[PDB]
């Protein structure tokens, strides 16, 4: 999607684009502004060579599910707890690229509102 | 150099002393001894060359020249085996003398250490070759087509005699060693541009370029079977090996003086293979198909790069061989046919299988096939050019497109479809010509395997 | 309309002469002549002369003469992962930080 | 849970979410659809109605 | 390779019960996996993690002012 | 293929071709046999209703519209045989129709083998060759002064005469030689 | 070893539009005034295997039986031995 | 392939198979020399149906310059056999 | 009333539609005689030479020669230098060198005059 | 197993200055995966035709 068709259909400055976002400051927020932690370490990601790609915040259950498929190489299906919890660490990082698109959004909403009020005020 | 050069003398005595039935066996046995010996040859150095004497010199882009040259001639005996049957035996005696004259004349060409000694043997390859195309020809236009043949060659290379000893009362000196050592830069003037013309014009003539090669279809067409090889393979191959030796004292005006002849030769490659689409006649077909090629080495040639020489040397090679080969399988079909028309006869793969399995090799390596050197020679040119610019490719893009399409087109109307039936005299092919096609396409496909021996010096 | 006595004629005796003809095609029990002169286990000679001597000869090239020269095989490095023992020293990757895992 | 799912399911699902071209996604769609479509044609004309074949 | 199978003209082809026993086990055994897979694995189809409503999202989480601090 | 073709076709041979193409491409768009045979009945009823037609310049009039309706219904992709000019096997086998002639050039050894068939291949030889001499003198005699006006030939008149030119098509090499 | 059985054709007039839908055909051809003189020559079509036919998602659940059959006691046997 | 060597009492028995189930000819009337025009009394229409007829039976469609000319049962068969090349 | 089929170059008019033959005047009949007399002529000598069992050769084709010399070796007794002839001539085979050499002195040029600003990024051009 | 990639020159065609072409294989995932789907299929395949092409 519906976002697409409020892009092309509605104001276009309403809501962002892909291209240039994040278009605010990380503090802008909140104060505290927690930062992101990685386990994983240049020099074993680098050993385990995985992709370009796939060097992201999830890189341990990765490497993790590497080392179960190379070690119980003949049964091929003998492990999958770690396969899930890969997929559920992906699924919460689409779930912050989710949250980032939301909070661009409104907070590009309460600026339009703010200067819609602004120059209301002046206006009167 | 004279261990080959005396032997070829000797063939003259050895031909005319024999028996009445043994001409052939004995000219045969005895030309593919030579072609052994000559052989010897092709170990080139890195270093400058192969320095006999005062007189002969080997290069590593004589060297393949030559060895293909001595080589050939066993393949003119065979091919000219079948039509001279009910000749005389002095009229034979007397072709395979012109055979071993123009062999001879080619040996002392392709070293010739000096430049006049050069032009000399360069001319003198012209007489056997005229009295071959006009005596033992079946048409009544080998007439015309000798006169051409003489004149197109002969009124390009007048000014070049002028040329060289105007360079020699200059210079001092015509030795190509002289030559390349002391070479100096050409000013830009009018009086060095007639030069660069007289100088260049002689070998363009004779390659032939587009716009001067009306004389190639007529001379190809109505000479005999071994004129036609010993024109496609060999003597074509005399103007690019005369431009390449004599490009060393052209520059640098080249870099500009190559335009006209590099647009001529890059528009009428794609103009003739378009030409051979639309052809009723096999000869004129692979004549045309031949004058494609040698546009394509005319580029090369122009460009001066060492990529550029080193395809220009493994097209000339691939290219004599392969068009030999075409012109001895379209002998093969006229002897039967008695026509020479494209489709008058048509699906000989049904009735001659391992002949059709010739014409597709043949095809194939004249379609540039990899690995074959064919290919190769022409990958490096197109390489070249495209270092030179980046819209020839669109030219020779178009140019290998069309060849494709006329060599499977000469493949297809000749070989598939259904017999024509008012023919029943195509007898099973001999093993003569099976022999021929044998020794025509097997160096080839060595030569595949070591292809630095047909590289140039600039390998 | 139809066939003209003429046409049906000439038909019949055209059918009649092609049928003879067609039948002369047949060949007799004797009528191919070949003169004879001479001068598990398939499986197994099989598997011995196509697939065993290729193996012998190639493996032969590859370990002394196409290895002889330098950066002609050129293997991929296995991968390396936290905890595993290298052959050639004998150390021990350190393993991770242990991450926080829930579910 | 067949051949063709494990890598056609994959493509289609990989080819909506992606920031590319939507006349591409349109036509992959209808295209599959078409797929279905002529996979259809062949079996019910080849297989379901009463014979046809020479006698 | 086979058996001796005659032209019927105008009747029903003979069968042999070796390719209809044979049919009728590949596409049972096609089936059988298809239902298997299914029931082992019905996260491949229907997925396996919620899609997250972006509109229930507090603007506490979001790092929303309420219009008068900034 | 067989019968010779006349310099111009009637009226009644437009129809007749007329009718048998539209029934073609009328069974082509209706793929099963009821629809076929309905469609065909409807067809050939309003095809002949237009058979007691005296005059001719109508009869012209029609079967001019007829021809316009059937290139425009005229389903552009057709059934067609698979050995017709335009099936999918058309030519196929043609590649392998080696012509009888090519046995003569046959080397002795492989003549040994098959020698009855040789022995009867002389035998059809020696026929044809005395056959040829009767042949073209009866066709000379047989032909009208200035030409022969159509492409159809005799047939044999007298006892022990055979048809003219009947070499080359008595001696097809076969429908599927291999 | 070919096919040399010397087959014989059926009788004629076996062969009846009865228990065909050229029935509806011939009914609607006479409704008109008409009839199909080629009606029996394809009534072989119609008569015997090819009598019975299949729908298109009958074909396509070709075996469901006999797999749901084995599904079902897989299913069993293992929630019977995996209980252990 | 694995097609029998169809013969020429195969091709008869086919052609009159084919004409018997033409109800618009009684099959007792009906030889392998009957006419088609005069002793069945059948329209040139009804002629180039049993042509096609055949045509459609045999799986070979026949030219119409060809077609057009065959008016006996017995010429059909063997315009049939000289396509299809049978000895006997 | 039917959308009519308009022929064209390459999409020739069918028979079936074609008018000619609708308007039959004896004439025509007469026409349609004499070219199926000459057509019998040239195929009875044909067939004729066809069967001969003493021939063993190619039966030689005057119309195929006739049109292999029409294509080749006519071509220039018949031309005469017309407007139209020099002007296709001058275009096809000047037009095209001029074109290229003009496209190649252009490229040719552009790119020396980057070489000479420098401004090219040729590393790693070794081969050439 | 090991996730073997391998690259073999083992024959030196030809030296072109500062170029080296040789006969060089790769051996990574794709070829070894697509090498036995392409002989299975060609094994089949070729079964096929040895019933298909008897005549
Ligand atoms: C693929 C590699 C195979 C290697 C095995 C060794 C083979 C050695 C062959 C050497 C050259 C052949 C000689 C030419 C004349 C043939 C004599 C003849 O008359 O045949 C009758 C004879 C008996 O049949 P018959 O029933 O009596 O006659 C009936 C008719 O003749 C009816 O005849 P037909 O219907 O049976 O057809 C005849 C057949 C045979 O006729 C030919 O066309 C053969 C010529 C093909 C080449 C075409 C020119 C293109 C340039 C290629 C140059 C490569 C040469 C390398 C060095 C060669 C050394 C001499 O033609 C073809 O099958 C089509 C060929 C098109 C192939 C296109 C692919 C080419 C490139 C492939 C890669 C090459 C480099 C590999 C590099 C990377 C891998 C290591 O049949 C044969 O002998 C067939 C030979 C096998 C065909 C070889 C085709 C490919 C091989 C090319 C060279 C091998 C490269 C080395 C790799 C080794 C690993
Ligand atoms: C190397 C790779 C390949 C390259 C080689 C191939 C290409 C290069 C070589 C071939 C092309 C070179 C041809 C150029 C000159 C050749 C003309 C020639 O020889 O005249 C013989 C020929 C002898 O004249 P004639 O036999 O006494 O009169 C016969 C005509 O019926 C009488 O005609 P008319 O009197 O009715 O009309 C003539 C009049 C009218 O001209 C026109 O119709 C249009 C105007 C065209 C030219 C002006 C633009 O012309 C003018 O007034 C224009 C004069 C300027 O002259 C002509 O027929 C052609 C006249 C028009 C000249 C056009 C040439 C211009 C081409 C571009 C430069
Ligand atoms: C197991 C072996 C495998 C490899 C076999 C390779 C065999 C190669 C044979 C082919 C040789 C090609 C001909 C080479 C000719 C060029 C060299 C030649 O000119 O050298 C001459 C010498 O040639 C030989 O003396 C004669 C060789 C001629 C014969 C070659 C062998 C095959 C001949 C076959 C002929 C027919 C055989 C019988 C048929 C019935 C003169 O040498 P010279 O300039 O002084 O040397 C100076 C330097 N020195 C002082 C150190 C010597
Ligand atoms: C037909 C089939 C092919 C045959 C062979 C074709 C190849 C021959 C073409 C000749 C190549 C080029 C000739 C001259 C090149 C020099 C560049 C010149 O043409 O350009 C201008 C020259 O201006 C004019 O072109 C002057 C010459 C004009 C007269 C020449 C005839 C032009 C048309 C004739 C065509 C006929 C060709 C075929 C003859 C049979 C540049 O002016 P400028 O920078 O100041 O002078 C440069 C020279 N300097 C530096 C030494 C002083
Ligand atoms: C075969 C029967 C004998 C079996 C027992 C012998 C087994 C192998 C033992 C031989 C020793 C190895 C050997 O042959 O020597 C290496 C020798 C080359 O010597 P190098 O010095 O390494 O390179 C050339 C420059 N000097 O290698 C070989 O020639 C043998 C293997 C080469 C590959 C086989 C040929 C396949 C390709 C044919 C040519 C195709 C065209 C070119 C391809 C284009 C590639 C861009
Ligand atoms: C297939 C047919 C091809 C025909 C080819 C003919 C054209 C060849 C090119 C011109 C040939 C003549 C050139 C003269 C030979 C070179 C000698 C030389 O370089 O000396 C020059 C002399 O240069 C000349 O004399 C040239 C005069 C040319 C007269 C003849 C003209 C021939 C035709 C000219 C146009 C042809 C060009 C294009 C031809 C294309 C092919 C048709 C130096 O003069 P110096 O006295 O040393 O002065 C130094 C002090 N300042
Ligand atoms: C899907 C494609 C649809 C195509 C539709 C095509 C158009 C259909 C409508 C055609 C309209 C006509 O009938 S156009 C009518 C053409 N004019 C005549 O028919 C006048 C006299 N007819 C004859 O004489 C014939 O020979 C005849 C008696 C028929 C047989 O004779 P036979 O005794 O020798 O069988």
């Amino acid at each position: 999607g519906a976002h697409l068709a409020r892009r092309y259909l509605g104001d276009a400055s309403k809501e962002p684009d892909p291209l240039r976002m994040p278009t605010f400051p990380p503090d802008y927020g909140f104060p505290e502004r927690k930062e992101r932690e990685m386990v994983a370490t240049q020099q074993e990601m680098n050993d385990a060579q995985l992709m370009l790609q796939q060097r992201d915040y999830c890189a341990h259950y990765l490497i993790q599910l590497l080392k179960c498929k190379r070690d119980s190489f003949p049964n091929f299906l003998a492990c999958k707890h770690e396969q899930h919890d890969w997929d559920y660490c992906e699924h919460l990082d689409y779930v912050k690229r989710m949250k980032e698109f939301e909070r661009e959004r409104r907070l590009l909403q309460r600026k339009k509102r703010r200067e819609q009020r602004e120059a209301e005020m002046a206006r009167g | 150099m004279l261990k080959i050069i005396i032997p070829t003398t000797m063939l003259l005595p050895m031909t005319w002393m024999s028996k009445h039935n043994m001409i052939w066996i004995n000219a045969t046995v005895h030309s593919l001894l030579i072609s052994l010996i000559s052989l010897s040859l092709l170990n080139q150095l890195g270093e400058n060359s192969l320095n006999f004497s005062l007189t002969f010199f080997s290069d590593s882009l004589s060297a393949p020249l030559l060895v293909l040259t001595t080589w050939l001639l066993p393949l003119m005996l065979m091919a000219s085996q079948s039509h001279l049957s009910k000749e005389t035996t002095t009229r034979k005696k007397l072709y395979i003398t012109m055979l071993i004259l123009l062999q001879l004349f080619l040996i002392m060409t392709f070293t010739a250490t000096e430049l006049i000694l050069f032009y000399i043997l360069f001319e003198a390859t012209l007489v056997p070759t005229l009295i071959i195309i006009t005596r033992w020809g079946n048409q009544t236009e080998r007439l015309n087509a000798g006169l051409y043949f003489l004149f197109y060659t002969l009124a390009g290379s007048l000014p070049l005699l002028v040329a060289l000893v105007y360079i020699q009362n200059t210079t001092g000196s015509l030795n190509f060693l002289i030559i390349h050592y002391w070479s100096h830069p050409l000013s830009n003037s009018w009086s060095n541009i007639f030069m660069w013309l007289a100088c260049i014009m002689a070998f363009m003539v004779k390659m032939p370029l587009y716009g001067l090669h009306l004389w190639l279809p007529k001379a190809h067409v109505e000479a005999p079977i071994a004129g036609s090889m010993v024109l496609a393979a060999v003597l074509l191959k005399l103007g690019g090996y005369g431009m390449m030796r004599i490009t060393t004292i052209l520059n640098p005006l080249t870099n500009y003086m190559a335009y006209p002849f590099l647009m001529l030769s890059m528009w009428g490659m794609i103009m003739t293979s378009s030409i051979c689409l639309r052809q009723t006649d096999l000869k004129s077909l692979i004549a045309y198909s031949s004058v494609s090629h040698m546009a394509l080495v005319i580029v090369a040639i122009m460009i001066q790069t060492p990529w550029s020489f080193m395809g220009a040397t493994a097209l000339m090679i691939a290219h004599g061989l392969t068009s030999s080969m075409l012109f001895c399988l379209a002998n093969t079909n006229y002897e039967r046919v008695h026509s020479r028309t494209m489709i008058l006869a048509r699906g000989l793969q049904t009735l001659l299988p391992l002949m059709a399995t010739w014409w597709l090799v043949a095809s194939l390596t004249n379609l540039a096939l990899p690995p074959s050197i064919n290919l190769i020679g022409e990958l490096f040119i197109i390489t070249a050019s495209f270092s030179w610019s980046n819209i020839t490719i669109i030219l020779m893009g178009m140019n290998m497109m069309i060849t494709a399409l006329y060599s499977l087109y000469m493949l297809i109307t000749t070989q598939r479809g259904k017999y024509t039936h008012h023919i029943n005299n195509i007898k099973p092919s001999f093993t003569r010509e099976n022999a021929l096609m044998a020794l025509h396409i097997l160096p080839l496909l060595l030569l595949t395997l070591n292809p630095k021996m047909i590289l140039g010096p600039l390998y | 309309s139809g066939y003209t006595p003429d046409e049906k004629l000439r038909l019949q005796q055209l059918r009649e002469l092609r049928r003879r003809w067609l039948k002369d095609q047949e060949l007799s029990p004797r009528e191919p002549v070949l003169p004879p002169r001479r001068v598990t286990y398939r499986h197994s000679i099989f598997a011995v002369t196509h697939v065993l001597i290729p193996v012998w000869i190639i493996h032969y090239y590859l370990k002394y003469h196409v290895t002889a020269k330098p950066y002609t095989v050129v293997e991929r490095k296995p991968r390396i992962f936290p905890g595993d023992t290298i052959l050639e020293t004998g150390e021990v990757i350190p393993l991770m930080k242990e991450f926080p895992d829930q579910h | 849970y067949l051949t063709g799912f494990y890598s056609k399911d994959l493509i289609i699902e990989a080819v909506n979410m992606s920031y590319t071209n939507a006349w591409a996604l349109l036509m992959t769609l209808i295209a599959t659809s078409l797929t279905a479509a002529y996979s259809t044609r062949i079996i019910f004309f080849a297989f379901l109605g009463k014979p046809r074949f020479p006698p | 390779g086979g058996v001796h199978i005659e032209p019927r003209y105008r009747q029903f082809p003979q069968l042999t019960r070796s390719q209809l026993i044979q049919a009728e086990f590949f596409s049972a055994t096609m089936w059988f996996w298809i239902l298997w897979r299914f029931w082992h694995d019905s996260d491949a189809v229907l997925g396996h993690f919620p899609y997250p409503d972006p509109s229930q999202w507090t603007d506490e989480e979001l790092g929303i002012l309420p219009d008068d601090e900034d | 293929a067989f019968s010779a073709p006349a310099a111009y076709l009637t009226h009644q041979q437009k129809v007749l071709r007329l009718y048998k193409r539209a029934l073609r491409h009328l069974e082509s768009w209706c793929v099963h046999r009821d629809k076929y045979r309905y469609f065909a009945c409807l067809m050939r009823a309003r095809f002949d209703e237009h058979k007691n037609e005296k005059d001719m310049v109508k009869a012209t009039q029609l079967l001019r519209q007829a021809e316009e309706e059937f290139w425009y219904g005229q389903h552009p992709q057709p059934y067609i045989f698979p050995e017709s000019p335009g099936g999918t096997s058309y030519e196929r086998y043609e590649c392998y129709k080696v012509p009888e002639w090519c046995l003569d050039d046959w080397h002795p050894s492989e003549k040994a083998m098959y020698p009855d068939y040789f022995a009867k291949r002389e035998q059809w030889k020696r026929l044809r060759r005395e056959s040829w001499e009767r042949e073209v003198k009866q066709l000379q005699e047989e032909t009208p002064p200035g030409g022969p006006r159509t492409e159809a030939l005799p047939p044999a008149r007298k006892e022990g005469d055979l048809p003219p030119l009947w070499w080359h098509i008595v001696t097809r090499p076969r429908e599927r030689p291999m | 070893e070919h096919g040399h059985s010397k087959m014989e054709l059926p009788d004629y007039k076996q062969w009846k539009i009865e228990g065909t839908p050229l029935e509806t055909v011939q009914e609607k051809l006479a409704a008109r005034g008409l009839r199909d003189p080629w009606g029996r020559n394809e009534a072989w079509r119609y008569s015997g295997g090819f009598a019975n036919n299949v729908s298109f998602v009958g074909a396509l659940l070709k075996g469901f039986k006999w797999g749901f059959a084995a599904f079902v006691v897989a299913v069993g046997a293992e929630y019977y031995l995996e209980s252990q | 392939s694995d097609a029998p060597p169809l013969t020429l009492e195969a091709i008869k028995d086919r052609v009159l198979y084919v004409l018997k189930l033409y109800d618009k000819i009684d099959p007792e009337k009906l030889s392998v020399n009957s006419h088609f025009m005069k002793d069945l009394g059948l329209d040139s229409l009804d002629q180039v149906e049993i042509i096609m007829a055949m045509e459609d039976e045999f799986g070979f469609e026949i030219p119409d310059i060809d077609a057009e000319k065959l008016m006996c049962p017995q010429e059909i068969v063997d315009y049939i056999a000289d396509k299809k090349d049978v000895y006997e | 009333s039917f959308p009519k089929y308009k022929p064209s170059r390459l999409a020739t008019l069918p028979a079936t539609l074609d008018p000619a033959e609708y308007d039959i005047s004896p004439e025509t009949r007469k026409a349609q005689a004499e070219r199926l007399a000459i057509r019998s002529r040239l195929k009875r000598e044909y067939l004729l030479q066809y069967n001969d069992p003493n021939r063993l050769g190619v039966i030689e084709d005057p119309a195929l020669i006739r049109w292999t010399y029409a294509r080749s070796a006519n071509i220039y007794p018949n031309f005469r230098p017309t407007p139209k002839t020099s002007l296709l001539g001058a275009l096809f085979g000047i037009g095209p060198l001029f074109f290229w050499y003009y496209v190649f002195k252009t490229d040719r040029d552009k790119k020396e005059k980057l070489i000479q600003e420098g401004k090219l990024d040729q590393t790693f051009n070794i081969s050439y | 197993h090991t996730g073997q990639e391998m690259i073999i020159s083992n024959w030196h065609w030809m030296t072109l200055q500062t170029v080296e072409l040789s006969l060089s294989f790769k051996m990574d995932y794709f070829s070894v995966m697509f090498i036995p789907v392409a002989l299975f299929v060609t094994w089949s395949i070729m079964e096929f035709s040895m019933w298909y092409m008897h005549s």
